[PDB]
This record gives C-alpha cells, structure tokens and sequence, in this order.
C-alpha cells in the first residue's frame, strides 16, 4: 500500500522535481498537526542532499530506472496503471491509493467566457454514461497481461507437492530405463553363449 | 499424497529388483544365505532406504545399477525432507503480530463478519461490489461477508 | 482519452483547432519572480487560447487560471519491480551448478 | 545407525524394527533442523534505535 | 595543483577508469553513451540531479544573427520535431542494466566451482600423500623384495 514503504530502507524512493506531487509531500511532511505520522516519515527520504540525490527530471527517466535500477517511483497512479498493463514482460506492478477532492480538468484563460458551456457539456456527458465508456476504452481489464498477475498467494502451504519435484522421479526412471537395457545387454550375449 | 507415494514407490521397486535377479541368476549358489526370495529382496530395499539395513549380497550389473539408483534416489529425499521442516520451523517464529484491515482480508483461516443489516455492512456492500475502487483493496470482505 | 474527450466537445459545438506541445514540458511552477514557467505559463502569457492534459487543480494554480468542473479523480500511487522466487523441475538440483 | 546387521528373521520381530528405525530417523532429523531453525533465528537481529 | 588526479582528454579517463584504480567525473548525457554501447557492460553510472542548465550554440560576441537561431529554436521544439532527434540517438534502450551498483542476476545460491573449490584442496592433499607413503613403503620393501 503505502504504509509500511515509509519504514523500510533497503530501496530508496523519489518524484519528479517540481511537480504537484513534490509540493503535496513537501506540505504533509513538515505540517507539525498531521494526524498520520507516514507522510512526515516520507519527506526524510526524498530531501535527502536537498533532494538531489533521489529525484529525476522527467517520468521516463524514472520508469527506466526503476526497470534497470533499484528504485521506486512516486506519481499518478492513473498513468502507471496503463505502464504496468502495457510492459510487453508484464515486468512492473503497481498499487494504487484512495484520494478524493482534487481531479483532472481543463484550463481556460482567466475571464475567458467559456467556462460554462463545457461544463454543461461534461455534465451531459456523465449523465449519457459516455465518460464511463471512454474509461472502458483506455482503461480495459486486459492487455498484453493481468494486474492480477501480481498477485496470488491463497495457494501456498509450505507443503512440498507431487508436481514440486518431479525431477526427481526421473533419476528413478533413467534408473529402470537402463538397468532394463543391460539385462537386454546379457539376454543378447547369453543367447550366443548359450550358457551361464 | 506424496508422503504416501514415496512409501508406494518402495512396494513396487522390491519387486522390480526380484523379477530383474529371476531374469538374471547368479552362478553362485541360489537360496543361500545371499537369499533371493522376494521377502528378502523387499527388506533389503528397505532396510537401505533407512540406510540402516546393512549389506547387499546381489552381484549383477543390472542390479547393482538399480541399487545405485535407488540409493541415490534415497539421499535426494531424506535431504529434501531435512531441509524443507527446517525451513518450516524457521519461519513459524516470525510471523508479525498482524494489525491492519489487510492482513484481515488477506488471510482466511479465521473468518471475519459483522451484525446484519447495519451501516458497517451497506459500507462494505456499497464499496466492495463498485467495481471502480482501483479493484485493489477491498471485494475480498465482501467476497465472504456474503457467502451464503 | 482527453483527445476523445475534446472531440467529443467539437463536434458538438463545432470547435476547430491546431494543438502543439509546451516547449518546457513540465506543467509548471512559480517562479521565484512570480513568473510561471511552463503550460500555465502559456496561458498567464495569453499565448495560447486552452490548455488540456493531466493537470490537476490546486488552490495556487486555480488562483490565476479558471478550471471547469472535474472529469475524472485523482490518486497517487507506487510503480515496483517484480520479484522472483520461483519453482521449476531443477529445484531438485538447485544446490549445485550444472 | 552405527548399528551391524540385526541377526534375526523372524516377521513379528522385523516390522517392529522396521518402525524403530523410522522413529531413529525422524527425531534425528527433527533435532538437526531444530538447531538450524535455532541459529538462523539469531544472525539476525539488531533493532532498537 | 590538479596534477595529480586529472586528465587531459574524455579518453584519458575512460581508458583509465577501465583498466586503473580510478573514476571519472563528466556530463551525463554523454556517460550515457558510453555505458549503453560498450559491448562487455562492464559500467554503471550514478548521477547528480542539477536543476535549470542547459546546452546551448554560441556565436561571436554581437553578432546579429542569435536571434534567428533563438526563434527558430523554440519553433523546432513546439511543432514535435526535436524530440524524434534525441529519441533516434537516446531511446533510453540499456538492454544490460548499467544503474546497479550491484547485479540484479547473481542471487541464484547455486554453489559453483569458484567458491567450491577449497574443498577439493583436502583430496588432492590426501591423494599426494597415499602415494607418497606408498612409493616409500615400495623401497622399503625392495630391501628384502620377498614376502
């Protein structure tokens, strides 16, 4: 989730210089009256060297860090969503978090008079159900992989199972493969020897 | 399963080891203290699974490469079965202490409810189901609040 | 998506447009002139007429642009590498190199 | 198991033996991985800080 | 004086960091490049994040013509055209990863030959020594050659 992250140390973490997401950790970081005490734990790690040590300047030199390096990278969980879904070796995973208020939306010139007459239309658009399967087209369930693929864990009992070393068996098998190929061995000479 | 098959497996290669001398008698003398019954054939099998049962008075080719087998086949599991109950001790200690709402919907050994028809209930009806919550956290209460 | 989002404006109101990328490429912050670099930067410059991607509003930037209503929430979230531990037929021989 | 050949034929006699060995075994084995566990438990600490 | 530790030329402490006790400190964009391509991946790299720099063309001091480049510049950026160019010579492809410090593969347990090895010393020793004992025991006995 989130919670433990901030107590490890073992895999050093970061965001984008400047972004929102910077500014927001910064702000639940130092605030003294934070009822949680995981964001003031975060900000230690990511101000390390005045933030120079753990930070880079643009999403994909994070995300090719974290596939070559050993690093974890902090931003918008909508986006790296679509990444761990699209990685052609399903080799990322990602967790998300629940956060309301603040969303995404267009940006008009201060006074412009347009204000209104998108907005309309957003609403008709969530009442049609259209920005439901706009959501259906960019985010389906399915891809090149599952995200549940990145987890299973019901299915686990420490018990050892036939399948779980099935190799052995087979040094068995060569065992009675060959000791049955020798005995044809000495069938086929005594044949000739026509004795003991 | 296993821990029967691996018992089975030595009911049938005392067998195999009798029928495999038959094939190939000695020239020394049958019946002797070197036995070759099928009893005797079975105990020594046995007795060198436990690698305790001492000698093997067979001398063919065929049987002294079964043997082989068979004895190296023995070593690879009593080493395994060591091994793995040291691994199953070991991590038996260290087992957290457990104190999130996570650890609750991730284990299922110890089943979890609350009072029917109540505002704890319709919260988790209302956010499992919504198949919109990232599908990350959560279902998984709900999965067994509403068996049956 | 937000490309299919506009559109789906245009048609309905007939707009026309060319888009081009903000050369900064970062959304941007105040400066400590009180200049804002990047996109909001274009759009305190009456350089450009709207401004349409992932950005969120906040207070601070809300105070010198206008923002319609929301069209989708925000989250953040973690990307990690996949681990190993796994189970194979060699597992048997694992404890020695081949 | 230091132990020679058991000398004697006799099938009531057999199948106990062929129990006590199995019990031998089993608690061996139990003891080794007990001390294993035992060790790898310690090596390990550190804390309080 | 500097002498001591530094270089003339990017050669100079390539080369020198490849083959000495020695490391080498340069542009990242370019040590990029150089760790992508080498064919052993015998690199990594660890970098500095240094904020609002940048490369730049330089002209004769008041020349006029600055600005033309200076516009023509932002009109190469916007339109989406200078980023095809950097894409084609860094398409961020390091197919051996080179930002470890350590490696991401050596981690199997599997023991080896190498670290094996010192248990072989014992039999080799005994071996030594049984025919050594032997070959003595033989001239012990050619002084009587009878049994």
């Amino acid at each position: 989730s989130l919670q433990d992250l901030s107590k490890q140390t073992e895999i050093p973490y970061g965001t984008v210089l400047d972004s929102a997401v910077y500014e927001h950790v910064r702000m639940k970081g130092l605030n003294p009256f934070e009822r949680d005490s995981m964001y003031s734990q975060m900000w230690r790690m990511i101000n390390r060297s005045n933030g120079s040590e753990n930070n880079v300047l643009e999403s994909q030199a994070g995300i090719q860090k974290v596939k070559y390096g050993n690093y974890a990278f902090v931003w918008d969980a909508a986006v790296l969503e679509y990444v761990a879904i699209n990685d052609p070796d399903c080799s990322f995973y990602t967790i998300g978090n629940t956060v309301a208020d603040r969303g995404y939306g267009i940006a008009l010139q201060h006074g412009s008079p347009y204000r209104d007459v998108f907005s309309q239309r957003i609403l008709e658009l969530q009442q049609n159900g259209d920005m439901d399967i706009l959501k259906h087209k960019w985010w389906p369930k399915n891809g090149q992989c599952d995200l549940y693929s990145s987890v299973d864990t019901k299915q686990k009992g420490g018990a050892l199972d036939i399948k779980s070393f099935a190799g052995v068996f087979c040094i068995l098998a060569a065992g009675i493969v060959l000791s049955c190929f020798i005995a044809m061995l000495e069938t086929w000479w005594n044949k000739r020897k026509g004795s003991r | 399963s296993l821990w029967a098959c691996i018992a089975g497996t030595v009911l049938l290669v005392g067998l195999l080891v009798y029928l495999l001398n038959w094939l190939n008698p000695p020239r020394l003398q049958m019946g002797s203290m070197t036995s070759t019954t099928l009893y005797n054939s079975m105990w020594f099998v046995y007795g060198s699974f436990v690698q305790q049962g001492g000698e093997v008075p067979y001398t063919t080719l065929a049987t002294r490469m079964m043997m082989g087998a068979w004895w190296l086949f023995a070593l690879i599991v009593i080493s395994s079965y060591t091994a793995n109950l040291a691994a199953f001790l070991t991590i038996t200690r260290i087992e957290s202490s457990i104190q999130s709402l996570q650890d609750l919907s991730k284990q299922t050994e110890i089943p979890y409810g609350t009072v029917l028809d109540s505002a704890v209930y319709e919260h988790v009806r209302m956010k499992g189901l919504n198949p919109f919550e990232r599908d990350s956290m959560y279902s998984q209460m709900w999965r067994m609040i509403n068996r049956s | 998506f937000s490309i299919d989002v506009l559109d789906a404006l245009s048609n309905y109101l007939g707009f026309n447009y060319e888009i081009y990328v903000a050369p900064d490429h970062k959304y941007g912050s105040p400066q400590e002139d009180g200049t804002w670099n990047g996109l909001v930067g274009e759009l305190v410059f009456k350089r450009a007429d709207i401004g349409i991607s992932a950005l969120t509003i906040t207070p601070d930037r809300e105070n010198v642009v206008d923002f319609t209503t929301r069209y989708m929430d925000y989250s953040v979230g973690v990307l990690l590498r996949r681990a190993e531990k796994t189970v194979d037929m060699f597992a048997c021989l694992a404890p020695f190199d081949l």
